């Protein structure tokens, strides 16, 4: 039997990232770069998409691993910036289907910084079809925009 | 034959000497009233990589 | 030792506030509710700490009190540190009924199921209908739609008492429900044969119940 | 002893054990008790199988 | 077992009235000087102890302490009413640069009145007292009847602390800021605020 894989992971409207995808390697993905490039908010967007349970997500900083805080923020709301977000998977399934999973995030205004998700699925998207584009309008001169 | 007279009695007078119990009685925790949700809209644009 | 248990707490108690049976049955305990013996893990729990439990309340100014048919409840004092309120004249009315049916050996058979039209029955048996009326509406007179409010006002009240723990409803019918020996408080002004004035003293004194 | 007595005569627990008396009242109580046994040892040869 | 900090702490004599208030709800600010010490010394074992109960304790970046419940509370839980909040927002205007010369921190009920009858619309108002209402006397002494009684609530809550007579004069803390607008960088506190309160 073949098992499962985990093609990509595509970011929109993250605080650096406007849209972006990452192309996943079959055993190994590596992600480099300086202080505060951004790769443990790469992280965090995966982990996010994958269990959107707002009770259980708690990002802390690697230092301070393993103790129990109850910090007064997450860390996720800072995290993204004004506006939609979103933070999707593309799966290859063993029957050879493929499967696009997903949350659609957005700031909460008012004094407390809250966040709001809405997961949601879609199934049998033609294999020509990025997420990416799927994702945004071409608006102008190549300044696309984001639609909720 | 000890009680039906005790309590059958009690019931049918007890206007004469009207009694109430005490029970404990803790406050309730008071909470914001939430307000409709108001999310950010901006429309947000920009150069596709 | 220093930075040893004992120093500050009873192994006993910080044992017992330790356990995870604990912010449920303060909570409930605090918001009034009586614990019979039928929800087992909680009056089991209540047995093996009693005592360390009773001093941990006593800081609050409130007793822990075990009646003789084996049911668990909190009594405030004057200078309680929790609130403290009074059951209404129509509870009191459903109250000594409930207590008089879960004694009736005529009415065991059900194995302690009962109807609301059978306790509604039941209380215009005995008490009188239309001066117990009066409660309902200063003009009611024996008209249906009185009688009606009435049943719904005494659906109402059972309710209450369900939250106070004094009856259980069935899982799946809400017409039908058992009966808990918590009920026998509501005989508290007749269980030993002498002058009800002198009992009524001695009630208030104790801090059991107050009058209107 | 009179105090003892009413002290006592309220902590009665139900009706077939009415008895107004105390010291009556006791052996009700431990007949109970002997009941009781005989329920618990059917029950738990029960449970052996 | 239980942690040696945590046992001390709840064997503490001032627990239980703590205890008591904050499960009512109570607001802990820099004023009560000895439960805010003891919140600030045991905050680590008080959170995990709290979090027991499926309730959250927080402490405001202004320094006040506070419970949060969660959905699955074992606490039972209340709600606040409509006119609770307009009040709420009104004394956090009223935390103003100016009110330090206008009052030195002691207001009165009448400024209150005012000011709510003033900057709100009336339909609200309209609806906080009944919508049969308009513009009667009866109205007006009602909605006054009103605001005294939330602003005993609030007074409950620690918001708003009476000064110790008869009369309605009173000091706002530090915590009114709770119903307070989210602030972005450079933005006038007025403004925001009485963008909300619009
Ligand atoms: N909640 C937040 N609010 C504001 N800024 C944040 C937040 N989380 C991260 N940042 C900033 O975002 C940038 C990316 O941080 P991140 O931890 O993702 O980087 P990194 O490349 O993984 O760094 P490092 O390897 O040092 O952990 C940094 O400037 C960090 O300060
Ligand atoms: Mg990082």
């Amino acid at each position: 039997i073949e098992r499962g894989k985990f093609r990509s992971l595509t970011l929109v409207n993250w605080n650096g990232f406007f849209a972006r995808t990452f192309d996943l390697d079959e055993l190994v993905t590596t992600l480099s770069g300086g202080n505060g490039a951004g790769k443990s908010t790469t992280m965090a967007a995966f982990v996010t998409a994958l269990i959107p349970d707002l009770t259980l997500l708690h990002f802390r900083n690697t230092t301070e691993a393993g103790a129990t805080s109850g910090s007064r923020d997450k860390g996720l709301h800072g995290k993204l910036r004004a506006g939609v977000c979103y933070s999707t998977l593309d799966v290859i399934n063993s029957r050879h289907q493929r499967v696009v999973v997903g949350v659609r995030l957005q700031q909460v205004a008012g004094r407390d910084r809250k966040v709001d998700i809405k997961p949601f699925m879609i199934q049998g998207l033609p294999t020509a079809i990025q997420p990416t584009q799927l994702l945004t309008e071409n608006v102008g001169e190549r300044q696309a925009r984001v639609l909720p | 034959r000890i009680f039906s007279q005790r309590l059958r009695q009690s019931v049918q007078h007890y206007f004469d000497n009207p009694w109430t119990l005490t029970v404990a009685n803790a406050e309730r925790l008071l909470d914001m009233r939430d307000e409709e949700l108001a999310l950010r809209n901006e429309e947000v644009t920009g150069e596709l990589p | 030792s220093s930075t040893h248990i004992e120093q500050f707490m009873p192994v006993k108690l910080a044992q017992a506030l330790a356990n995870s049976l604990f912010p449920e049955l303060d909570s409930q305990l605090r918001a009034g509710r009586h614990i019979g013996i039928d929800d087992l893990d909680n009056h089991a729990f209540l047995m093996d700490f009693q005592e360390q439990l009773e001093e941990f309340y006593a800081r609050y100014n409130v007793e822990l009190i075990r009646a003789p048919e084996g049911f668990f409840y909190l009594r405030p004092r004057s200078t309680t540190l929790i609130p403290r309120s009074v059951l209404s004249e129509l509870d009191m009315m459903v109250g000594k009924i409930l207590c008089y049916l879960y004694l009736s050996p005529e009415r065991l058979a059900n194995q302690g199921i009962f109807t609301s039209q059978e306790l509604y029955e039941e209380l215009i048996s005995l008490a009188d209908e239309g001066k117990l009326m009066k409660f309902v509406n200063q003009r009611s007179s024996g008209s249906d739609l009185d009688k009606q409010k009435l049943q719904e006002k005494v659906r109402t009240t059972l309710n209450r008492l369900r939250r106070l723990g004094m009856v259980y409803f069935l899982p799946n019918n809400n017409n039908k429900f058992t009966i808990t020996e918590a009920v026998f408080r509501f005989g508290a002004d007749v269980r030993s044969g002498d002058d009800p004035r002198e009992i009524q003293l001695r009630m208030i004194r104790d801090g059991e119940a107050m009058p209107v | 002893f009179i105090a003892v007595y009413q002290h006592l005569r309220e902590r009665i627990r139900q009706d077939i054990i009415r008895t107004d008396d105390p010291v009556d009242a006791i052996e009700q109580m431990e007949i109970e008790l002997a009941r009781l046994t005989e329920e618990l040892t059917a029950r738990e040869q029960k449970l052996a199988i």
